[PDB]
């Protein structure tokens, strides 16, 4: 130590450089952990957290393609009529209709004319009932083929109606309102009022109610208003005290409005409006369904930006967006005011800058969170948050849309704002700062004229009544009836959106320009006195029966069990082949035309007699209900689950005797009922496109990916001991930059490399491509019956031919390959399958591993050969010497395959051809597509929020590469004559 | 993408395909991406499924089709499945590296019995259940076991 | 909060309001919750509100009209929820 | 060149993977001379993959898709498949010889 | 340098310990620093003092 | 190619730290994720350049030469060119042999 302290010295050194600079920064670890926990201490922890940023641009997802939804939406309507899934008594047919005419062109118009012209009505009840639907709805179609867009809401009205079982249970429904079964006869029991506030062809003919959509529908509602009552839904004004009280002309505009509505739809073409918290279940969410009916740009906003909720927003969109109209879903957190300085500037710059380039007209700012039993004394870290979030940063988001006004020079089109506003202040409690927020939401009214950004910004407070339904109100629907009983109006999550939406209208809009406008839609519960204890009084009455009943109830059933002293089935998986259903020979002749009989030669028509797969999604089977239904059936979950190895079948002494499917680790038994609640999201996480799985490709990591560096040896390495051989290969290989000297004692020789010489340094590196389709996690050739010699001989795409082909055979109902034989020459049975790249995996094999000096078989070579998968089928099942013709074409090669068996069997060659096609996927190929830019990056994919479930979306905007698979699949085809004769099943013609 | 719209369109244009008759385009590559070989095979296998069900399964990560297809009036993008009430032929396309194009027509089976005999047919019909109820019971064995 | 309209509501403001209405409610409800620890339910501390007969009148005042409109709130408070034995309000509207 | 060159990091064209492909052949062909839309079927048959490539224009000719068709088959000598040759013991040893 | 080299490694003694643990303790700081900045962002200088 | 000195690779485990050597900060972060604790990697202040050291107990691979026996083939004659046919450089450049 001293001597190495010496040299350090001579060397000039210092040894404790950095620990002295480790000690510093520790030191300044401490004092920015002290600052953070001052303010976590200060502002709370649901604060801090909740502030962080959820927005960003390239996340925004927009959904405009209209054109192709309306011709979906009409085929969609017109099976589910032919099929019986829709009737004329129901609302459905008018309100597709609605939404078909907001979306008619001419494209639209001829194809239904089409569909429509050539519908045989002949064919049963329901066809001749869509062809009369079709055909008024191409007149209504072709009549407002240039007419605007409307919102018009044809659903039922519903009210509130809660029973008590015998038991005691309660039980709540929206039943049908006896008085109001439209939304005219809605605004008429408005307008009306109640005592309280005393200061059509629908469901029997729809062809007849669609009829009727285009009619533009004489006394107004507001005349039938009784003098000296208050309607339900009524407008304020300011008097010079200052207070806001009902006005009769206001209000008569406002319900004249809504009628007009009602009867002829309302348009929102040119609109351009932000909302937030309109996600499903909400106030919101109406609000935008007819925001888009009416053919508005939106742009809607969510806190809980996912695959669900992008695809809800696509479902709306596809179903009410109108011409013209368009949708954005961007992600957002109104708590962040970064986020909302962020979202406010993408909506304003220019489209160039990756902005939308558009000027708000409405701003409808509904986000908000719970608070439920937060009173004076437990007003914490949650409760600043909400706070934020309803009043700050909707007045942050206010002055953001007026600057971006302001900086424009826009003075001539003002947005307008609807206040969520609540009649409520303080009167329930327990709800933190809720009605801070609500009250402190109405200085607006006053700030509009006080301040300068009256011709940016119009107010429009709502004061929203009692709501049923979620959000905030769902929890009371229990005593909506009672709360009725009184007079007052409670109100579905419609009919608000419809009342809400009433202040859009142009008239609604002209008014507020003029000056702020208070609308209030309490539907009469202002007069309520003492709201808390009443609706404590209703809730507790119905909380006191229903307890009382289910005891006593209990209390009988034990006295009578006492004083006195069905089985039921589950179901099990019955996984069935699914071969064509064969018909009478009757409707069979009906089908083809009648000159057909004798007309064919039947050895030169080929069909399809049996198909398989090995793929992402397992079997044909499985793939076709996930690609068709997109869920599993018993017997899917039951055979994917069979796949993939969760579960194996036993049949013995489990001390009981037990036969059934057990778990393949634990050996438990397993019912078929319960192997969808224990397996089926682990078979969905680890099915299809997914992240790459290292275990399934040797310890291939996407993400770090080996590679090795050149270096040239600056100075002797230390000495290594080897074997003679071994030295000898390094002396050849590095001539004098090496020394190889024998030890004498063990035989053994020391390998020095010098000064100069080449090494390899193993480096790491980052790929972008992550995702593949990969067969289920678990799948295993040993499951179907494969050997282990086979699977350890073989390339592992060999296994998904082989397991295809014999899936196939079964298909086609040959359980034995050589009762083939039994009908035709071993000469006569081709296969005529390919790939486009082989067994790539033995090409690993033999151009990196043997340079790298690793076991591979001698036979690596005949194992990576195209045709080598055909020559294995042919060597383990078929026998055949028919003919063998490997076709390699790319991505076309089953194509290829099928053009090549079908030539074969018309020329004689065969009579039964094995057709298809089959891949692998591994490293080397994937960052070959990757460096020619083919597949899709998949980090570009995770900055614009898209998961691996969503990267392949073909033909969509958006669509940036393909996304890499694996498996194979196989056909049997062979002549209709020789299929007719061996009873085989036939799937099609090819 | 566009390529094969374009070319599906225009084989359509020129055979007088009626107007507002389009052609329904399923994309079963979304849900299982794209084997470099395989497409084409199982692109077929699920042709001969919608042949058999008459189902139309629709691409359900076709969030919105790009405006520039909308030229293409012989093609329909559907997001959903459709249950129509019968399909009789299906096309089948693929483009491989290499100018490698290739189609096929697939059409419904059962136009093949129009062009046989009565007794033919029956004697089929009796044959393929045979066949089916022993298929059943080797698949089952063979599946457990 | 001097010359401070809607569009210029920033950190100063929310400070302000934090001043002005989350901390006396928090105040209050901290010295509920002494009392409470106590069993004091028969000496309540009377709170004497500062309000403003203007809510947005004059305008460039920040959040100074939300504040004192958030303080008006406590008047149903006091019946819809349980510290109205350990506080009694008394909103003052101070004139000018 | 895709399964050792850029294993070591030596410097690979970006397209290396599509001129490996068995059908890239025929596709320069047409690409460079032909310039046909006619039918491609690219046959992989070992050491027989003339004799099929004859098979199979006989065929594309006589089924009336093609009247004029190329065939014929070709192959390169490397480094990997010589000794792979080797190891199976399908060639003749040299140092034997 | 490379007897004292050979010295160091002969005492079981890592050179280069120091240097390891203040390159950690640097990512530190910054990583505390990037927070103490979000929430000086979104909450504005005159809140935070 | 020369059949009569095959290049191979063996992996070896290092015994003792090895020299110091500069690699560029890319490299270096490379070598480091590869590796780990194996290796160490510090810039150097004045050049923005980083030294790797790699470490005892870490991977290699030292370059070995192997005597192959088939030393025969039948090649194209010494001296063909596709030039002297016409190809292009470019084509030469692009396409496999
Ligand atoms: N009866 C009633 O319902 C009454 C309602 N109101 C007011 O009218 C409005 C109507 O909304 P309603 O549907 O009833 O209430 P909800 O609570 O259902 O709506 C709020 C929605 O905002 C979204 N959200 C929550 N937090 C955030 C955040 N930090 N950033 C962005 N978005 C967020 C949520 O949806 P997602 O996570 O999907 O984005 C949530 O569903 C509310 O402001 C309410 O206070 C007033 C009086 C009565």
């Amino acid at each position: 130590r001293q001597q190495l302290q010496v040299l350090a010295r001579y060397l000039k050194m210092d040894l404790d450089n950095g620990e002295r600079k480790f000690l510093k920064e520790k030191d300044t670890v401490a004092e920015l952990q002290a600052q953070l926990d001052y303010l976590n201490a200060e502002l709370g922890e649901f604060f801090v957290n909740g502030v962080a940023t959820s927005f960003s641009r390239k996340k925004a997802r927009t959904f405009d393609s209209s054109w192709n939804w309306a011709k979906q939406s009409l085929l969609s309507l017109y099976f589910e009529i032919i099929h019986g899934v829709l009737k004329n008594v129901d609302r459905e047919v008018v309100s597709e209709a609605i939404n078909i005419m907001n979306r008619s062109n001419d494209a639209l118009i001829k194809f239904m004319e089409y569909h429509i012209s050539n519908t045989d009505e002949t064919k049963g009840e329901n066809y001749q009932l869509v062809k009369t639907l079709g055909e008024q709805l191409i007149e209504n179609c072709k009549q407002v083929l240039d007419v605007d867009p409307v919102y018009k809401d044809v659903a039922k009205p519903t009210g509130p109606k809660t029973a008590i079982d015998k038991n005691g249970n309660i039980t709540y429904s929206e039943e049908p309102r006896e008085k109001v079964r439209k939304l005219s006869q809605y605004v008429q029991e408005m307008a009306l009022g109640g005592p309280i506030t005393k200061e059509d062809a629908l469901d029997k003919d729809s062809t007849k109610e669609v009829a009727s959509l285009p009619n533009k529908s004489s006394k107004t509602v507001s005349s039938t208003i009784p003098r000296e009552t208050i309607p339900f839904l009524h407008l304020r004004k300011k008097t010079p005290a200052g207070d806001w009280k009902y006005d009769r002309q206001l209000s008569s505009l406002f319900l004249d409005g809504l009628e007009k509505a009602a009867f002829n739809g309302v348009t929102f073409k040119d609109k351009y409006v932000l909302i937030t918290g309109a996600g499903k279940g909400s106030i919101g969410a109406e609000v935008l369904q007819g925001l888009l009916q009416g053919g508005a740009k939106v742009v809607v906003t969510t806190s809980r930006f996912s695959k669900q909720v992008t695809d809800y927003y696509q479902s709306i969109y596809a179903k009410y967006g109108a011409k013209g109209s368009t949708l954005i879903v961007v992600p957002f957190n109104q708590g962040s005011k970064q986020d909302v300085e962020a979202l406010i500037e993408f909506i304003y710059d220019t489209e160039k800058n990756g902005g939308l380039g558009w000027d708000l007209d409405a701003i409808i700012p509904f986000a908000a969170i719970p608070e439920q039993g937060i009173e004076l004394e437990h007003i914490d870290s949650k409760s600043e948050f909400a706070h934020r979030i309803m009043l700050t940063n909707i007045l942050r988001m206010m002055g953001c849309v007026k600057k971006q006004k302001s900086a424009r020079g826009i003075e001539t089109r003002p947005a307008q704002v609807i206040l969520p506003m609540s009649p409520n202040h303080g009167t329930f409690g327990g709800d933190g700062m809720y009605s801070e927020s609500k009250l402190s939401l109405e200085t607006l009214f006053n700030r509009w004229h006080s301040e300068s950004w009256a011709n940016q910004l119009t107010v429009c407070g709502a004061i929203i009544g009692w709501t049923r339904g979620t959000g905030l109100m769902s929890a009371n629907n229990i005593i909506a009836e009672g709360i009725e009983k009184m007079g007052v109006r409670t109100f579905s999550q419609k009919e608000m959106a419809f009342n809400l939406l009433g202040l859009l209208t142009p008239e609604v809009v002209e008014l507020c320009q003029k000056s702020p406008v208070m609308a209030d839609l309490n539907g009469g519960l202002q007069f309520v006195p003492e709201l808390k204890e009443f609706t404590a009084k209703l809730r507790k009455e119905l909380v006191e029966t229903s307890e009382v009943r289910k005891a006593v109830s209990i209390e009988t059933a034990l006295e009578h069990k006492v004083v006195n002293g069905q089985v039921e089935i589950q179901p099990r998986a019955n996984i069935q082949l699914d071969f064509p259903e064969l018909k009478p020979y009757k409707q069979v002749k009906q089908i083809a035309p009648a000159e057909l009989e004798g007309l064919l030669d039947l050895e030169r028509v080929i069909v399809v007699t049996g198909f398989a797969e090995v793929g992402p999604w397992g079997s044909a089977r499985t793939r076709w209900e996930m690609e068709a239904f997109g869920e599993f059936s018993l017997e899917g979950c039951v055979e994917m689950a069979w796949i993939m190895g969760f579960i194996s079948y036993h049949n013995g002494n489990l001390g009981r005797p037990y036969t059934g499917w057990v778990d393949s680790k634990t050996k438990e038994p397993v019912d078929d009922k319960d192997v969808k609640a224990k397996y089926e999201t682990s078979i969905l996480e680890h099915s299809g496109i997914r992240l790459i799985e290292p275990e399934l490709f040797n310890g291939y990591n996407p993400e770090k990916k080996e590679m090795i560096q050149e270096v040239i040896v600056e100075e002797d390495l230390e000495p290594f001991e080897a074997s003679k051989e071994t030295a000898e290969q390094f002396k050849h290989q590095h001539g004098d930059k090496v020394d190889i000297f024998e030890i004498p004692e063990t035989g053994e020789y020391s390998v020095k490399l010098l000064k100069g010489a080449t090494l390899y340094i193993p480096k790491a590196l980052r790929f972008d491509r992550l995702v593949a389709g990969q067969i289920p996690t678990g799948w295993n050739a040993k499951t179907y019956g494969i050997s282990d010699d086979i699977i350890s001989q073989v390339d592992p795409i060999t296994l998904f031919v082989l397991v295809s082909v014999v899936e196939a055979f079964i298909a086609s109902g040959i359980t034995d390959p050589y009762e083939m034989y039994k009908y035709v020459h071993v000469s006569e049975v081709g296969n005529c399958s390919g790939s486009g790249m082989g067994g790539v995996s033995a090409l690993r094999g033999m151009f990196k591993d043997r340079f790298k000096d690793e076991p591979v078989q001698n036979d690596i070579l005949q194992e990576s050969f195209i045709n080598t998968m055909s020559a294995w089928v042919n060597m383990l099942l078929i026998s055949s010497s028919g003919p063998i013709k490997t076709p390699v074409g790319a991505c076309a090669t089953s194509v290829e395959s099928v053009d090549i068996g079908v030539e074969t069997i018309l020329s004689g060659k065969a009579r039964i051809c094995i057709v298809g096609g089959y891949d692998d996927f591994q490293e080397e190929g994937s960052f070959e597509f990757g460096n020619m830019k083919a597949t899709s990056n998949t980090l570009e994919e995770f900055e614009h929020g898209r998961t691996p479930a969503e990267m392949s979306r073909p033909a969509t905007t958006t669509r940036n590469g393909f996304m890499e698979a694996q498996g194979a699949g196989i056909q049997i085809i062979m002549q209709a004559d020789l299929a007719l004769k061996m009873g085989v099943p036939i799937y099609g013609i090819v | 993408d566009k390529n094969e719209s374009a070319t599906i369109n225009e084989m359509m244009k020129h055979l007088g395909r009626s107007e507002g008759n389009p052609v329904i385009g399923v994309f079963q590559k979304f849900l299982t991406g794209h084997p470099k070989g395989a497409a084409g095979a199982w692109m077929m296998n699920g042709a001969l499924q919608i042949l058999n069900s008459g189902i139309i399964p629709g691409n359900r990560n076709a969030d919105n089709v790009d405006k520039i297809l909308e030229q293409f009036e012989y093609v329909l993008y559907p997001s959903k499945t459709l249950k129509t009430d019968g399909v009789r032929a299906v096309s089948i396309t693929s483009f491989g590296f290499g100018q490698k194009g290739g189609q096929a027509i697939v059409v419904h089976p059962d136009y093949l019995y129009g062009a046989i005999t009565e007794d033919r047919y029956n004697e089929y019909v009796a044959k393929v259940s045979a066949r089916e109820k022993s298929a059943y019971k080797f698949f089952h064995n063979g599946m457990i076991y």
